[PDB]
């Protein structure tokens, strides 16, 4: 099967402001360029894990889909602290393909899990209890 | 503010309860004599499911 | 469709779309109670197990008009990651023919699908023994049903194998093969059948995990035991969907039921029928295991299955029950490689790998007062450097907190590294220094200085995040492949360290004692004990980096006094230490991308490494803790040990189809549990990772890495056969005889 779902292909439905600020048309632009990119990404969004969460707990459940290229945790800007979400970037697509299908929904750290697909993180996109000192502020 | 405080277990969660209650209820399985001892709020607290 | 922000609703299919669609469904239609109707219209007709929000799109479709599909039947694609078996293959390929055909049905589908193997109910169950095969002995027996039961028998027993099907066509997909197995379960034939239909679901699917991670490669890096557990947790959740609208807590009922059946199995070490002899009225179905747990699904089950399993369920289990009767299992009296382990082993083991998954506290409230001393044992703990990299690594250690992972640079790295280690006085001796070549010199100082850098890494990380585990890798790579240049597949020294009444050579002497230079016990005991057996280069000798570092750190793992029956003996310390290091710093490091955010890989870590890694740590503690003159009276240990050790083995061969409990074991694979995970993660790590690379558009640096991956796929065989886990005794068979593990790595069709 995912020869009968093709919901399996990797669709963002949110939109945001980075996005908006390119100035391409949220139609054939924005929607239909990250297309081309999600189509190849191998980085999911986890959502709603709690703040005391670690690494080791996400990396877990998550290494059972495929290996975890990098792993890069949501960080509150003026504590580097988790704020709550997370982004998983595997090593093939088949990982996050799996991540996506099998872990969405299902229970981590004694939270139910959004996991949804991205199209690729960046420091940038890091941001929005375990003190990340080590990550420069930014 | 503990971290188990913070934690509330999913609704489907009163299934998996009742699934282990259905299976000690039958197939004659009991608890330790200590932990039936366990009277005194000495048991396993149970995390809240909503 | 595909690569669109949209989803378009099927339309009219061409001949080929059709031979998929017809190849990926058309095998579920025999195991319902017509042609030409739709799969939302055939399960009409078997009482609409599933509401009409969980139906799919692909269930509205309905058969076409084309006789074109008639005469393309006379090979058919293959499925996107997974290992078909040949039996399923087969059986979908016969059952578009015989759907075609259509425009007693399951009965011949599977007796024609047999005869195409075995070619050029007994049926429904060679069937699925076929399905699990590389054959496969059942664990869940379906015999066990109660009096008059020959339907009930034939419900479960096409459970299993629309179980087994239904994993392999829609596995990757967790909804929709629970929507199939669901409907499955939920017809309406009858409410005792809906029981029955259940156990087979979960028997097959679990046996299906069990035996697709044992003898199917696959290289997608998915776990199929995991997958197992969310899909019975799906299954679970949907019938619970389906009730508020046959119950989800009747599942849920089998799902326990099932796992405590092994779970009681493994404690008992037979086949106990203990959920057969606590019947409540005997018309209820009880799962029973058909024979003992071969050491790979105990494996499955305690360190994979069932935690994950019960991180579903928020870690509640019926805990105190299962301790008590396993304890009552315990006080009691076959398979050739089944194995029987102590309550207390199996949940510790269980315990320590479901700790992973959560923290000590969640477990503290969750558990009786009957675990804890359970929980005392499951819970000094820090990496510290080991005296020798001490004043070398302080330095290190103290560039790396001024600078931080972010800031840490392989140039400045190597400067702070050459700086500490020059100074100190073994590095002035060796230097300075019967005889020693330039080759020996150098290979001796880039030795230390690569084991001091690896030292600081992990004193640093603590091997507790992985972000700044891989990105302190993937910043000193550079470093470590320059630094193991020189010593890469060679022994540090030139000539064996053991010579002939049987003693050291006079240069490592030397080295030993008067410059106090650590060679960790792997690069020499072997060849000691193997001397002092006569007396009565091997790949292990070889270097390997994290084999010095893991016996500088004491990465001690060994089995229990109790024999095989225990495994777990071993610190809590020491075992979470290990875990954090073979799968942080050596699984997780191993064909790891060279940049973060595939293909393009950093050889800081080998699966040789690995397994030699392995094999020192589960060297004696009595021939790997360091004397407390040192060579000597580490010599004079290590032939006390040999001695005891021949005796034993003399003892066992006079004392002997043959159990593999009875044979001689070094209680070191067989009983710990992370050697046994590492083992077989390493050849999973490199298939998936040249499952990667062939999928990246052909070059050349794609052409290096594929030929780098299969010479570590080659490289791991050999390292195993020196170790003895591909076979008067030899050293290797007296240091690391693990005659189950063996067994499994003998018959698993990996090696
Ligand atoms: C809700 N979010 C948030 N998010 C990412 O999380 C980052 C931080 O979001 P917040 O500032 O809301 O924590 C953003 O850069 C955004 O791209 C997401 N990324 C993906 N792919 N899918 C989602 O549903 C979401």
């Amino acid at each position: 099967m995912a020869e009968y779902l093709i919901d399996l292909t990797p669709r963002m439905a949110y939109v945001d402001r980075h996005e908006l600020l390119r100035s391409l048309l949220t139609e054939k632009e924005f929607i239909e360029r990250r297309q081309e990119q999600l189509n190849k990404s191998t980085t999911v969004y986890v959502g709603n894990l709690s703040f005391y969460t670690t690494e080791d707990q996400i990396w877990e459940h998550f290494s059972r889909c495929g290996h975890i290229r990098d792993l890069v945790m949501g960080l509150s800007e003026v504590t580097r602290t988790p704020c709550g979400f997370c982004f998983v970037v595997f090593e093939s697509q088949d990982g996050a393909m799996s991540a996506v299908i099998d872990l969405h929904g299902t229970l981590l750290d004694d939270r139910v899990i959004t996991v949804s697909w991205d199209v690729g993180c960046d420091h940038t996109r890091r941001w929005g209890l375990v003190h990340y000192t080590w990550i420069p502020p930014r | 503010r503990r971290r188990e405080e913070c934690v509330v277990l999913p609704p489907i969660m009163t299934v998996w309860r009742s699934a282990f209650s259905q299976y000690t209820k039958m197939w004659g399985l009991t608890k330790f004599a200590g932990d039936i001892e366990a009277e005194r709020e000495g048991e396993g607290p149970i995390l809240p499911p909503i | 469709y595909g690569s669109s922000e949209g989803r378009e609703l099927d339309t009219s299919y061409t001949p080929k779309q059709w031979l998929w669609f017809l190849y990926v469904t058309s095998w579920a239609r025999p195991f319902f109670t017509w042609g030409r109707l739709s799969f939302d219209e055939l399960l009409k007709l078997s009482g609409s197990p599933i509401p009409p929000a969980m139906v799919s799109l692909w269930m509205g479709l309905c058969m076409p008009t084309d006789d074109v599909v008639q005469e393309l039947r006379i090979i058919y694609p293959f499925l996107p990651r997974v290992a078909e078996s040949t039996f399923g293959r087969a059986l979908r390929s016969l059952a578009v023919r015989q759907h075609i055909s259509s425009w007693a049905a399951l009965d011949v589908l599977v007796r024609d699908t047999l005869e195409v193997i075995q070619n050029s109910e007994e049926a429904l169950e060679g069937a699925f023994r076929s399905m699990l095969s590389a054959p496969l002995f059942d664990v869940k027996a379906s015999i066990p049903e109660g009096g008059t039961a020959q339907v009930l028998i034939r419900v479960a027993n096409a459970a299993r194998l629309f179980a087994a099907l239904s994993v392999e066509a829609f596995g990757r997909v967790k909804s929709e093969c629970a929507v199939l197995l669901l409907a499955h379960i939920n017809q309406r034939d009858a409410p005792e059948h809906v029981d029955a239909r259940a156990y087979g679901v979960v028997t097959g699917v679990v046996e299906y995990a069990m035996a697709y991670r044992y003898c199917r490669d696959d290289g997608t890096g998915r776990c199929p035991l995991t997958c197992a557990a969310l899909l019975l947790h799906r299954l679970v959740e949907l019938q619970g969907i389906v009730e508020k609208d046959v119950s989800a807590s009747r599942f849920a009922n089998m799902t326990v039921a099932c796992i405590q059946e092994l779970l009681f199995c493994v404690v008992a070490g037979d086949t106990v029928r203990w959920h057969r002899e606590h019947q409540p009225d005997g018309v209820s179905v009880c799962p029973t295991a058909a024979r003992t747990l071969t050491l790979h699904e105990t494996d499955c089950l305690l360190q994979v299955f069932i935690p994950a399993l019960l991180q579903q369920v928020g870690f509640e289990w019926p805990w105190s029950e299962s301790l008590r009767h396993a304890k009552m299992l315990d006080r009691a009296r076959v398979m050739e490689d089944g194995v029987r382990l102590d309550s207390r082993s199996v949940f510790e083991e269980l315990l320590v790998s479901v700790a992973r998954r959560t923290y000590g506290l969640r477990l503290r409230a969750i558990l009786p007062q009957s675990f804890d001393v359970i929980a005392e044992n499951i819970f000094s703990s820090r990496f510290a450097l080991p005296l020798y990299y001490r004043t070398a690594g302080e330095v290190l250690l103290e560039y790396f907190d001024r600078c931080g992972p972010s800031g840490i640079t392989a140039e400045e790295t190597e400067r702070v590294l050459r700086r500490a280690t020059d100074v100190q006085p073994m590095v002035v001796q060796l230097q300075a220094l019967v005889y020693f070549s330039a080759r020996e010199k150098e290979r001796l100082l880039q030795r230390y200085r690569c084991e001091v850098l690896l030292a600081s890494l992990v004193v640093y990380t603590q091997l507790r995040t992985v972000s700044v585990v891989q990105q302190l890798t993937r910043q000193l790579a550079p470093l470590f492949e320059q630094l193991l240049l020189p010593l890469a597949h060679e022994r540090t020294l030139s000539r064996c360290p053991v010579i002939a009444l049987v003693d050291l050579t006079p240069e490592f002497k030397m080295l030993v004692d008067e410059i106090h230079y650590e060679f960790y016990p792997l690069e020499w005991v072997p060849e000691a004990v193997d001397a002092h057996i006569r007396q009565e280069p091997p790949c292990f000798a070889q270097y390997s980096l994290f084999a010095a570092i893991a016996h500088q750190f004491g990465l001690v793992l060994e089995g229990n006094p109790r024999g095989f029956r225990g495994g777990d003996g071993s610190s809590s310390e020491v075992r979470t230490k290990a875990y954090r290091f073979f799968t942080l710093m050596l699984l997780n490091n191993l064909g790891d991308a060279v940049s973060s955010s595939g293909a393009s890989f950093h050889s800081v870590v080998s699966a040789c490494d690995v397994v030699v890694t392995m094999t020192q740590c589960l060297l004696p503690a009595h021939l790997s803790s360091h004397p407390r003159s040192m060579s000597n009276e580490w010599m004079r240990r290590v032939g006390e040990w040999t001695r005891s050790a021949y005796s034993k083995y003399t003892a066992y061969q006079q004392q002997v189809p043959v159990p593999l409990i009875s044979l001689y074991n070094s209680l070191t694979f067989d009983s710990v549990p992370l050697a046994r995970e590492t083992i077989r993660a390493v050849r999973s790590r490199l298939l998936e990772k040249m499952s990667v690379v062939t999928a990246s558009p052909p070059g050349d640096v794609e052409t290096a890495g594929k030929q780098l991956l299969e010479q570590h796929l080659s490289s791991l065989t050999v390292t195993l056969t020196a170790v003895g886990l591909l076979p008067v005794p030899c050293a290797t068979q007296l240091l690391w005889a693990s005659p189950f593990f063996s067994h499994e790595l003998l018959h698993c069709g990996r090696y």
